[PDB]
């Protein structure tokens, strides 16, 4: 059918054929004057469209390869999009990684040999130092504590879902079984009469 | 709306009323649009039966609202008689939609379709762009996405522009067949749904009669008729859908209360040229 | 040659930033990707179109000279140039069984592993934004814009 | 408001004045020990919190219970809804003969 045939293979007359919700055998026909057929190879009806297997065959064959064609196409510039999204990274890393590593080694080899030395001497008298490590050590525990509610909770989310769907199930399934109970006693008495 | 408001602690008919109140008296206009035609008898005549109830608290203040409605004359709106008109948003969708929103629902101007009967037929001291402005506003002021609304819009374009899907009959074999097959690409389009089934599914259907599943003899006639009661099922399902949602604005409240006022609003003794089951359960 | 100064220029600092092993050149097998990443997208097969040696001892011992890869590069810039957005929503619109943009993963996987040139099982899951569980449902559109991006 | 007066025009007279950017400056380095109060404040949320952890297992227990027992009842009402269709089935179709 005429339709069937212009959404089968549209993609053969996709420039010619008009944009909207146009007369599929007016498509049918520019399509076919596309591909340059030879009036003698097809017979057009008003619903149905006659063709030669092997010529329908052979044009299938090149609109399949011209799919194949434009998958290519499709695939390098995935793969493209790919290498382009790798090599941004990684060289964003680079150069970032480069700066602080060059930051860090140059103040790791100071603070080994200038006045350092002294200041670690006095260091452990710094009652700051160590109350600063309780409050941040009781932060930790408490946000721990706060992460164990929070995955309780969604478990308890959970199981509360679980539970209302097994009710309403559980509740179906009663009425129906009575249902098919009730049924089961009306076609057994009436078999019996 | 007024009388029965509790006072929120915070003069004139611009004062801001609680929020059910404010959409009880979207309400109306809402369910006007939808609901009411032009007849003989009257321009703003209501196809529908309806019951507002208000309920109230141990005080005497509102904390609550229902909308019950009862079956409508929907036979008329693809079967216009002389000067009669169909619902009214018909009317306000073709004459007030912009052009961006004429191209998304695929829609035409007036006497462009076969379920409109006398053309386009007039209503005095309306304006049926404006209205169409303020009938959304109201679906805006009663909450609603404006995906909700343009779906509406999708819908209801879908039941106007189904009737162009013209038959003529293969008078070889009695059958249905579809010239304009057009129409229906562009009905099964704005459905979301395969044109080739949708094709067959009318001109030649296959329907399951007990253990089997047969190929159905189909007229043009019998084609016309599933198309036109396609359009009664989409049109009830759809004002089904809009009352429920109405509803569901209100049902935000809670379930007690101590008693209720109700408002009882049937459509009037009616009759004209004709007088169908569709009249003789009103009167 | 179609590049000006400054754009020869910029292909120059960009050659430099690759960590190559102090070849002072590059690697036949890199300079597709290089391409690629630095710009227009040739296939695998145009590499080779480019008058590029089809055939080598290894396209790993193979290497050009900035002087040689900037003609390789110019060509394609100017003569591979790659489809429009309507082209490759076509295609995809073609390809799609499900005709309403949420392709199956597998399908997907089918026509990069299977048809072609063989797309790994490591691009494959750098490629794809979604996941491939037992419904595979991914939106084609939103692929075709990135790739389009790329 | 007369104490919020006297306050206010005090403030207001005075801000102009140079100094004060200087005591803005130090103040923040000299001034309250916070970190007790913080440690102590952040024992008592924990408290709290554990409560609740406490309290949120209880109720996933009790959820768990009620699920595996509703769990149970579906499968005996489904595997029963099984046979009866069967006999309604069989009593139907000699019904028929």
């Amino acid at each position: 059918v005429f339709q069937e045939f212009r959404q089968r293979y549209e993609i053969l007359a996709a420039n010619a054929i008009p944009k909207g919700f146009m007369d599929g055998k007016q498509a049918c026909i520019l399509m076919i004057k596309a591909l340059e057929l030879d009036p003698n190879l097809y017979r057009i009806g008003q619903s149905k469209i006659f063709f030669r297997t092997g010529v329908l065959a052979h044009l299938e064959e090149e609109r399949d390869l011209k799919i194949t064609d434009v998958i290519i196409a499709f695939q390098a510039q995935c793969r493209g999009y790919l290498a382009r999204k790798a090599f941004a990274k990684r060289q964003q890393q680079l150069t970032a990684m480069k700066v602080i590593q060059r930051n860090c080694a140059a103040y790791l080899k100071l603070r080994n040999w200038q006045w350092w030395r002294l200041f670690t001497k006095v260091k452990p008298l710094l009652q700051v130092t160590r109350q600063e490590e309780e409050m941040q050590a009781k932060d930790e525990e408490l946000q721990r504590t706060k992460e164990r509610q929070q995955k309780a909770e969604a478990e308890l989310k959970e199981l509360e879902q679980k539970h209302t769907q097994l009710c309403e199930e559980k509740n179906l399934l009663q009425e129906k079984l009575q249902a098919e109970t009730e049924l089961y006693a009306e076609a057994e008495e009436m078999r019996v009469r | 709306a007024v009388v029965a408001s509790s006072h929120k602690g915070k003069q004139g008919p611009s004062f801001s009323y609680g929020e059910l109140e404010k959409q009880l008296l979207q309400a109306n206009p809402i369910l006007e649009a939808f609901g009411n035609a032009k007849t003989v008898k009257n321009d703003n005549s209501s196809r529908f039966g309806k019951f507002i109830r208000i309920n109230f608290d141990v005080t005497g203040y509102i904390v609550g609202a229902n909308i019950e409605t009862y079956l409508l004359e929907k036979s008329r709106a693809i079967r216009q008689a002389k000067d009669e008109r169909t619902f009214h948003i018909f009317y306000y969708l073709i004459a007030g939609a912009s052009e961006q929103m004429r191209n998304d629902l695929l829609l035409e101007g007036f006497n462009n379709y076969t379920f409109l009967s006398n053309g386009h037929v007039p209503i005095p001291a309306q304006q049926d762009d404006e209205m169409f402005q303020e009938t959304l506003e109201a679906m805006r002021i009663m909450g609603f996405t404006e995906e909700e609304q343009t779906s509406i819009l999708r819908v209801v374009s879908s039941v106007l522009q189904l009737g162009n899907i013209v038959f003529k009959k293969e008078r070889n074999t009695d059958q249905a067949s579809m010239p304009d097959n057009t129409a229906a690409q562009k009905v099964c389009h704005l459905m979301g749904i395969n044109v080739t089934d949708f094709t067959r599914s009318i001109l030649t259907p296959r329907i399951k009669v007990g253990r089997d599943v047969v190929q159905k003899a189909q007229t043009k006639e019998q084609a016309d008729f599933a198309i036109e009661a396609l359009a009664k099922a989409k049109f009830e399902r759809l004002f089904r859908w809009i009352l429920t949602r109405v509803n569901k604005a209100l049902d935000k409240t809670k379930r007690q209360g101590a008693s209720f006022l109700g408002i009882l609003d049937i459509a009037g003794f009616e009759i004209f040229e004709i007088n169908s089951f569709e009249q003789l359960c009103i009167n | 040659c179609d590049f000006s100064e400054e754009q020869t220029a910029e292909f120059k600092e960009a050659f430099q930033l690759f960590d190559r092993t102090g070849d002072g050149k590059i690697l036949y097998s890199q300079c597709g990707d290089v391409m690629r990443a630095l710009g227009q997208n040739p296939t695998n097969a145009e590499v080779m179109k480019v008058l590029g040696n089809p055939k080598s001892d290894e396209m790993n011992l193979k290497t050009l000279n900035f002087e040689q890869f900037l003609p390789m590069m110019q060509t394609i810039a100017k003569n591979k140039d790659q489809g429009c957005f309507e082209d490759y929503v076509e295609g995809l619109r073609v390809f799609d069984k499900e005709g309403n943009g949420t392709v199956m993963g597998a399908e997907i996987r089918h026509v990069l592993v299977t048809l072609g040139e063989k797309m790994t099982e490591e691009e494959v899951e750098q490629l794809v934004a979604g996941h491939e569980d037992s419904n595979g449902c991914i939106n084609y559109e939103e692929l075709v814009r990135m790739v389009l991006s790329g």
